[PDB]
């Protein structure tokens, strides 16, 4: 083994399974070792791991899933779509540390918080995988960045933990101490936020109006969904159905009537 | 709604008549009418038509600093803080955007225009609870947006040096007293190391300051030094290595986005020291202690760096040995030392670390410096006989270890002769078998404290005066008073022998020195009960055991 | 996930030991126990905490306190945990077997559970369900240092074990884990490293 040249275009050293222990600093590398290799053989990648970012480990080409593509996917144009996947690599961070607090949590009686954590889980794990692909769209993107970011804050606070800022674009820019005034907004919103979920815990999952109450004063217009299954009338004869929406206190109809044929057998003719 | 007009106004109209009109229309204002209106509608002005600045912002703000200058200080402030607070946040946003213009010059003029006002603002706008958060962000900001030569271009060059030591002073105080009690909810770090970094800025910047209009050039005035180091050390007294490791990526964001903020405080307190040059003997005792916790910081390089300003200052006294020693230093490392290292504070390494450099710089170096050497393998031994304590007291957590290692300190303290940790660690002993309602080891132990008094009426040191309560207490006052409490422990320890043996002395001392009767006839009181407890009744035996540890 | 599988149950004891610490804590912070047939004014409540060190309980007679655990020295603050023989479960305590005045009904069948100490004094306990009485038990045996007997302890080893893997899987995203491994490129017998070592 030999012929190593420092690179920066290996970042993501991705095993395939548990490794072999062949190499004194190789072991059963796990699944999710991605590697921060700073030497390049043709068929093998020594470098730091993300397990121990102070030790080496010479770890196969075929073995590596090479990825040219660094940290920064905008240089070399890596991003399904730009703008999105800092959020998925700051949302994986941000699994991390829940496994971490999963771990200070079991051993103490906060099961509670902890089921609620689980489910939380789910939904995120779930929205990653399913804005792994572009495929949705930019509304649909939208919404999701705007509820997952909720999310985490959320999930953040209850933990006792830190805030961010700059809702879209991964949550950087305003950290990215462009402005400070503006900074200052961007905190006091997200203690707007905070204080939002903290009042809508015990809003939400306690109560189930308040919700329908904060969700139907943000829109206007709506529709009430009415399937019919059968009807049941001793006629004999063909029938006509106005059903209609109605103000009884108005003595007057609300929605135009909506006309059903009835036949004489009993079923709609 | 006039100012909804000023876009497509401009849009058709000169910019700077249109300037000039509404300037006319708003000074024109009388003085007392609709003050955040006008507020408001300055807001509207602003925000817009002045992503042009060049032929308005110069004549547009001046009539907004006088407004703003005006809500200074009226005494009718109150209501319009939270909209002046607006109308500075706003402007100033406006003024960091970089396409909009350039505006170092005209930065300049609003810091001359609103520096000084706003500090005084915050100063006197000095609650926590209301929107103070709103104003320091403004002002921090401020800094943020300003430049060195800027900092250097007026406010350094103030009027009479009388007012502008009165300013650095005020500055000075107010950002301790902004470090310490912090403004934020603790969650927003991102705010709190932006302001860590601003304030970074500023203190530099008040660091040159001073060294250059307040070195030996300025021969005298030159205490501030105490406040600056003060502020300086405060500063240094947060956001430490367990902080930055929650997340392994909390050490490596903050880095990545600031560094070691500590690192660089360090080494610019550690040159300012330096620059002290003459005066750091008549600064030193003061300050002794501000330097142990900052060397105390659990880091590896800015300790490596300072470290050796206790050679540095022992060198000073050195200079100044013509009348003794460093005695008056190293009397207080050791106090001190032992405050923060019975904190819960220090680390092996530390101790091997300050071995190594203090005997190497005392090679160097004379006689006193071989006494230095004597002194720190004293220091050293002070050291590890604290850190075999304290991994004792938070390993075993059984009392019993606890009330043996304190026996072993109060030991070792005594073989040292250092009577005021002594008596310290005393009292926690005292605390400890009170806890366990050992009144009688109570009782000795507070018996020894008291034994360390005398009769005399001169209260010799005010070493034996602790801090349970802090007046005159002659020292016949204080051991009255000690004696009392060990005869009341006895009395409940049931050991009424010794009680009434002490109380003997403390009748003779009543009768004899202070000639108080009532005190004889309730001391009198108590003996007869004591003879009383003892011919009565009867007492069991305690069994004794023989324990050999292998 | 036949790979997936194989990864997942080999590398097992982390999920184990990390149950069986914190049974231990449950034990530590423990509970006020219950009694046999503590009717007429026997505390049917009373604390068996085991030491933080786990060697010695603090137990005994302890009054009705509902708010559990006392920390104080209890009746008999220890039970030798070097010696004991097992614990009794279900049918084989004899004070189940008891046909008198300490006639333990059919209700508590579940709830009965006896230390082995002396090899003639038995601990005739009652727990207040079946999760507790499990985990106290489990408990024991991890002093014991053996399997775990909670239906909820298997629930915990799987779902947490799920839950860690899930995490895991996140490297190998849209790609396979061939279940026969790769072949291993061989490695040339030489060592020397033309690059420098770190």
């Amino acid at each position: 083994m030999a012929r190593w040249i420092p690179t920066k275009r290996q970042k993501y050293g991705v095993a395939i399974y548990n490794y072999n222990a062949s190499q004194d600093v190789e072991l059963s590398l796990q699944i999710g070792d991605t590697v921060h290799i700073l030497e390049m053989y043709e068929g093998w990648y020594r470098g730091y791991t993300l397990q121990n970012k102070s030790k080496k480990g010479i770890f196969p080409e075929t073995y590596i899933h090479l990825k040219e593509a660094t940290v920064e996917d905008l240089g070399q144009h890596e991003t399904v779509i730009p703008g999105e996947l800092p959020l998925v690599q700051e949302l994986t961070s941000t699994l991390r540390e829940w496994a971490v607090i999963w771990r200070k949590l079991y051993v103490n009686n906060k099961l509670t918080l902890f089921r609620q954590l689980q489910q939380m889980t789910y939904s995120l794990i779930e929205w990653r995988s399913q804005i792994l692909s572009g495929t949705l769209p930019k509304d649909e993107l939208a919404e999701l960045k705007k509820k997952v970011t909720a999310k985490i804050d959320h999930g953040n606070r209850m933990l006792g933990l830190d805030l961010v800022v700059r809702d879209d674009n991964g949550n950087i820019l305003d950290p990215d101490e462009t402005s400070t005034i503006a900074l200052f907004k961007a905190h006091e919103v997200a203690s707007k936020r905070i204080e939002e979920k903290i009042q809508e815990e015990k809003s939400i999952l306690q109560n189930l109006d308040l919700r329908g109450q904060s969700i139907f004063s943000t829109i206007h217009t709506y529709g009430l969904y009415v399937n019919f299954k059968n009807f049941v009338c001793n006629i004999g004869e063909d029938a006509e159905l106005f059903m209609a929406l109605y103000d009884p206190d108005q003595s007057t109809f609300i929605s135009e009537n909506y006309l059903i044929r009835w036949g004489s057998n009993g079923m709609p003719k | 709604y006039l100012p909804s007009i000023i876009n497509d106004v401009k849009l058709v109209f000169d910019p700077v008549e249109l300037s000039v009109l509404f300037c006319k229309f708003i000074q024109s204002i009388p003085d007392n009418q609709l003050v955040r209106q006008k507020l408001n509608c300055m807001t509207k002005i602003v925000e817009s038509t002045l992503f042009r600045q060049s032929e308005c912002r110069e004549v547009l703000l001046p009539l907004l600093t006088d407004q703003l200058s005006g809500q200074l200080d009226d005494n009718s402030n109150k209501p319009d803080h939270e909209a002046s607070s607006q109308l500075l946040s706003n402007i100033l946003e406006v003024l960091d955007r970089k396409d909009v213009g350039a505006t170092a010059v005209h930065i300049q003029l609003i810091m001359e225009r609103l520096l000084r006002r706003i500090n005084r603002t915050v100063i006197g706008m000095n609650r926590q609870s209301p929107h103070i958060g709103s104003f320091v962000a403004c002002m921090i900001a401020l800094l943020q947006q300003m430049d060195d030569s800027h900092y250097s271009h007026y406010i350094s060059t103030f009027k009479t040096r009388q007012d502008i030591i009165d300013f650095l002073m005020e500055t000075f105080i107010m950002f301790k007293d902004l470090i310490g009690k912090n403004v934020y909810a603790k969650d927003w770090m991102v705010m709190n190391m932006t302001q860590n970094r601003v304030f970074l800025r500023a203190i530099n910047q008040f660091a040159e300051v001073l060294t250059r209009f307040f070195m030996d050039q300025a021969s005298f005035e030159l205490q501030l030094w105490n406040n600056y180091f003060h502020l300086a050390v405060a500063f240094l007294t947060h956001e430490s290595l367990q902080l930055e490791t929650f997340s392994q990526a909390k050490r490596n964001k903050i880095v990545k986005k600031y560094g070691d903020m500590r690192k660089e405080i360090g080494f610019r307190i550690r040159d300012m020291w330096y620059n002290l040059g003459p005066h750091k003997i008549k600064f030193i005792p003061s300050m002794v202690g501000p330097i142990l916790e900052v060397t105390l910081t659990p880091e590896v390089e800015l300790r490596k760096a300072t470290i050796p300003i206790f050679f540095d200052m022992m060198q000073c006294e050195f200079n100044f040995s013509g009348n003794g020693n460093f005695h008056m230093f190293e009397n207080e490392l050791i106090t001190k030392l032992d405050q923060e290292v019975e904190g819960g504070r220090g680390d092996e390494q530390y101790k091997v670390l300050l071995e190594k450099l203090l005997l190497e710089h005392c090679r160097k170096h004379k006689y006193l410096s071989s006494s230095g050497e004597v002194f720190a393998l004293l220091v050293s031994s002070l050291l590890e006989n604290l850190l075999d304590y304290r991994t004792i007291i938070m390993q075993d957590e059984s009392k019993e270890n606890r009330m043996s290692c304190t026996v072993n300190v109060l030991n070792f303290y005594k073989e040292k002769k250092r009577e005021d940790i002594y008596i310290r660690y005393l009292y926690k002993l005292r605390d400890l078998h009170r806890d366990c309602e050992n009144y009688t080891e109570a009782a000795y132990t507070l018996l020894l404290h008291a034994e360390l008094l005398q009769w005399s009426d001169k209260p010799c040191v005010p070493h034996l005066l602790q801090r349970d309560s802090y007046y005159v207490y002659t020292q016949q006052e204080l051991k009255e008073k000690l004696y009392q409490e060990i005869i009341s422990y006895f009395d409940k320890g049931k050991m009424w022998e010794k009680a009434i043996k002490l109380s003997k002395e403390l009748a003779e001392t009543y009768e004899s020195k202070v000639f108080d009767y009532e005190g004889l006839g309730n001391l009198l009181k108590k003996r007869a009960s004591f003879y009383e407890n003892i011919i009565k009744a009867m007492r069991p035996q305690p069994e004794y055991f023989a324990v050999g540890y292998y | 996930s036949r790979p997936i599988l194989e990864l997942k149950e080999k590398i097992q004891p982390e999920i184990l030991e990390l149950i069986k610490q914190q049974r231990l804590n449950r034990l530590v912070e423990g509970t006020c126990f219950r009694k046999l047939n503590a009717r007429r004014r026997q505390d049917k409540f009373w604390y068996c905490r085991l030491s933080p060190n786990h060697k010695v309980l603090h137990y005994g007679d302890l009054e009705e306190s509902p708010q559990g655990e006392v920390p104080h020295d209890s009746l008999q603050d220890k039970l030798p945990v070097a010696d004991i023989k097992a614990v009794v479960t279900g049918k084989d305590c004899p004070h189940m077997k008891e046909k008198g005045a300490l006639k333990q009904n059919k209700e508590v069948l579940e709830l009965a559970f006896s230390i082995l100490y002396d090899s003639n004094c038995q601990l005739n306990f009652i727990a207040p369900d079946k999760h507790e009485y499990c985990i106290w038990t489990d408990g024991l045996n991890a002093l014991l240092g053996k399997d775990m007997m909670s239906d909820l302890t298997r629930n915990d080893l799987d779902t947490l074990l799920s839950m860690e893997i899930k995490l895991r899987l996140l490297d190998l995203e849209n790609i396979q884990i061939p279940d026969a491994p790769p072949p291993i490129p061989k490695e040339p017998s030489n060592y020397d490293f033309v690059y420098d070592c770190n």
